[PDB]
């Protein structure tokens, strides 16, 4: 009477996951293994981590690509909650780094290529695994590489950042470690960047055991460069570990690197802001809402800093939404941006808006 | 096949599972590593349970109960319809300063000899956000790039005020 | 029923909107020297109009407009053109013609065509039913540019190889001609009266030595030099194609999509020609 999911026979624990128990399954018949993630409903519905867990069944289910941990099916139970996944014999690519070596030039372009590759097509799908570490790399029998945790994955939204600061303090990005709100991929490729580090290198490009004096590392941007590394593979580290977002290496920058390109497998690859007042941001949210009210507007308040406002049409009777959010620009300014909700037709929804915007605009600060 | 896992967070050398589903028989349950398991499939209903934990009988506290008329006191299970889709499943568990702003909400696609109609694949971070012009002879410039399908079209309204 | 129009039929609007485009709206309220100027600034030949208490678009200011204004109340060189300098647009909209034509993406470019000839216009607005926003002007350009990419690639039909002439495609009666001593006054006016896009200017000599447009027009704007139209048509050009009667329909379609220009004058022999063929001309005759 041994534990079994249909003709799966369950066997040895390969880890412990974002979420739920990794365990093995043979099947009866075909022999044939997979991996299975047992999110037990009794801790899920604990918290409110059930949308965390809602987004990586939700993002993974469409995904099919050769350098992803494919998901094989998701079933549902009284007890808990399965997920089939395909299992792969090498595990850990940090476990390999580790047991072997640092990977040769030609290896460690090899697997990049392979990570990147699988990276790319998630962000192609506006899905961004946050928390891309040699941990959750797996490789198979013939060691090609896999992407494996999309329990810190989240969905990339049109005219929308994301705040949820995550994953392992060395491979997480400056704007992520230091809480900053950033657009998802250069969170990435930062990640992607240290990978690359650990592959040529065999250890971190930043690390310390007093985790404080690490931040400061990672947020100096400043890292060793062994002899044995070869000069354009620096300047293509150099690129990806840029601590400024806004300079950081794009993938489509990368593709365009010469080490990068060198043995490359085709199967992988196919005027100014809202109004700016130096107020005080108590007394700029005040003199907003009693000029929303002036507006006849109605709202509701989601942060302190973040509005939701609606308007009835006097013509058209429909409604017409706008997010409101304060922003600090300077160390002595601030900045309040307007973006369009669009709603789920006798009166154009793009021009509602912005006189919506000029009619706020017509009496706020600078 | 939608198996309901039994599990004893508890100790014991040998454990078994006395259920109305298998007729009061003692099941084994195989040591996990933290507790004792087994997995059933059981179908849309009632289901009374109990265990047989070190040569005594009890039911987990930690489970729902039931007391019957006769003084028996057994653990309970309701497997409900909802107990098997996935998302149904999901809902039925849920039951300082302002931030600093983004280095990505500067770079304006309408500031940087082809079409002068022509602009680039805007990052999908500016989408519905407003960009207006300095107030001029009393008129006020408003942009705001939005997406159509795989289309992107930036909107300029020429607005007095 | 041709191959064309089985084409035209079956292709979506949305698929000749560009990947990434520029749209200017103004709103009603909006001076008028402000709205043509924003045109120029811009670089958009066209604009679409909003009224903010109709809460609609209620039609488009083109060229047109600035030619119809900039005839309508030119009183001379010594006095400024007051009512252009100090007018709304929708009082000058109430000026002249005393509805908005437009397309759904979804809708075919068959629809589209017919349209633009059935309603007598150049530009039509692509509005999603959805929304209620205009998304991308639709030009004959545009149009014949894509239904070029066809008929490059797929097998030529007999009437493609017969010449102009024997088609008899455009007007080649009563074409309104400039003269080099012509003034933009003047030039304006035949615009208004005769309904026409272009006029060739011809030398003392005869030959046709240029061609006044509608496009020309916007550089008064531009150069912010419209306050006098007393100068020749040849000084106006300052500060800056044929075809023959016996030519095939294809030569001449590739010379209309190659040049990207609107027209052709179609030239008899000599210099001086015996009509013009125009971008509508060749769409009309291909749906
Ligand atoms: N100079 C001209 N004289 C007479 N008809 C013209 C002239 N230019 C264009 N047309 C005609 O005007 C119609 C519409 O063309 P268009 O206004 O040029 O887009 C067509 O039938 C043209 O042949
Ligand atoms: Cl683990
Ligand atoms: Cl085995
Ligand atoms: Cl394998």
């Amino acid at each position: 009477g041994r534990v079994k999911i249909g003709h799966y026979i369950l066997g040895d624990t390969l880890g412990v996951g974002t979420f739920g128990k990794v365990k093995v399954g043979k099947h009866e018949l075909t022999g044939h293994k997979v991996a299975v993630k047992i999110l037990n409903r009794q801790k899920i519905r604990s918290l409110d981590v059930v949308g965390k867990i809602r987004r990586e069944i939700q993002n993974l289910k469409l995904f099919r690509h050769p350098h992803i941990i494919k998901l094989y099916q998701v079933i549902s139970t009284p007890s808990d909650i399965f997920m089939v996944m395909e299992y792969v014999s090498g595990g850990e690519l940090f476990d390999y780094i580790c047991k072997n070596g640092r990977l040769d030039e030609k290896e460690s372009r090899r697997l990049f290529q392979q990570i990147l590759s699988g990276v790319d097509y998630c962000h192609r799908h506006m899905v961004v695994h946050r928390d891309l570490k040699p941990e959750n790399v797996l490789l198979d029998a013939h060691m090609n590489a896999k992407i494996a945790d999309f329990g810190l994955s989240n969905m990339m939204s049109d005219g929308e950042f994301l705040r949820t600061s995550c994953g392992s303090p060395n491979y997480a990005a400056p704007e992520v470690i230091s809480g900053r709100l950033y657009a998802g991929p250069e969170v990435d490729i930062w990640s992607s960047g240290v990978i690359l580090y650990a592959l040529l290198c065999g250890t971190l490009p930043f690390d310390d055991d007093h985790v404080p004096t690490l931040f400061k590392k990672i947020c100096d941007g400043i890292f060793y460069t062994p002899q044995y590394l070869n000069p354009s593979v620096i300047s293509l580290l150099k690129h990806m570990l840029q601590v400024d977002p806004m300079k950081r290496a794009t993938i489509k920058d990368i593709r365009e690197h010469e080490w990068f390109k060198q043995d490359l497998p085709k199967y992988l690859f196919p005027w100014h802001l809202g109004i700016r007042s130096q107020s005080r941001p108590n007394d700029i949210m005040a003199e907003v809402c009693r000029a929303i009210k002036q507006l006849d507007y109605e709202w509701k308040v989601v942060n302190p800093y973040y509005l939701r406002v609606r308007r009835k049409n006097p013509v058209t009777s429909t409604f017409s939404k706008m997010s409101l959010q304060l922003y600090q620009v300077d160390s002595r300014t601030y900045l309040l941006d307007f973006r369009s909700i669009d709603d789920e037709r006798p009166g154009s929804h793009t021009i509602e808006f912005f006189e919506m915007c000029a009619n706020l605009i017509k009496i706020l600060a600078q | 096949a939608r198996p309901t896992v039994f599990r004893w967070t508890g100790g014991g050398k040998e454990v078994y599972l006395s259920g109305s589903f298998n007729n009061w028989s003692k099941l084994p349950l195989t040591r996990d590593q933290n507790n004792f398991v087994a997995i059933l499939d059981l179908p849309e209903g009632e289901h009374q349970y109990k265990f047989f934990v070190d040569g005594q009988w009890t039911h987990d506290p930690s489970e729902p109960i039931v007391t019957s008329q006769l003084g028996t006191v057994n653990n309970i299970i309701q497997v409900k319809k909802t107990d098997f889709e996935v998302f149904d499943a999901l809902m039925v568990d849920s039951q300082k300063a302002p931030p600093i702003l983004p280095p990505h909400l500067l770079q304006v696609i309408l500031n940087k000899s082809c079409d002068p109609a022509l602009l680039p694949e805007p990052n999908h971070v500016m989408l519905n956000h407003l960009y207006a012009l300095s107030i001029k002879d009393g008129v006020m410039v408003l942009s705001a790039t939005h997406r159509y399908k795989k289309k992107y079209v930036t909107t300029l309204l020429y607005k007095p005020i | 029923s041709s191959v064309y129009t089985t084409f035209m039929k079956s292709h979506r609007c949305y698929d000749l909107i560009p990947t990434s485009s520029k749209l200017v709206v103004f709103d009603t309220s909006l001076q008028v020297k402000k709205a043509f100027f924003a045109l120029v600034t811009n670089g958009v030949r066209a604009a679409p109009l909003w009224d903010s208490k109709k809460q609609s678009f209620v039609g488009m200011l083109t060229i047109t407009d600035f030619i119809n204004i900039l005839h309508r109340y030119y009183k001379s060189a010594l006095v400024q053109i007051y009512e252009l300098e100090e007018h709304k647009i929708e009082t000058w909209r109430e000026v002249y013609l005393q509805p908005l034509v437009c397309i759904s993406p979804n809708a075919s470019l068959f629809d589209a065509v017919s349209s633009l000839i059935r309603n007598k216009i150049h530009r039509l607005p692509v509005i999603d039913p959805e929304s209620g926003n205009t998304l991308y002007i639709l030009t004959h350009k545009r149009i014949l540019k894509f239904l070029k990419l066809f008929i490059t690639e797929f097998p030529k039909p007999e009437f493609m190889s017969k010449s102009l002439e024997e088609l008899q495609i455009g007007t080649y009666a009563n074409i309104a001609m400039v003269r080099t001593t012509t003034p933009v006054y003047v030039a304006l006016g035949i615009f208004v009266q005769h309904r026409v896009s272009a006029l060739p200017v011809v030398d003392e000599k005869g030959r046709v030595v240029d061609i006044y447009s509608k496009f020309d027009v916007i550089n008064l704007a531009a150069e912010k030099t419209y306050n006098n139209l007393d100068v020749s048509v040849t000084k106006a050009l300052q500060h800056r194609l044929k075809c023959y009667l016996h030519e095939t329909l294809e030569a001449i379609i590739n010379r209309l999509v190659e040049a990207e220009v609107h027209r052709l004058v179609v030239v008899d022999e000599h210099d001086v020609v015996k009509g013009i063929v125009s971008l509508s001309d060749i769409l009309q005759a291909l749906v």
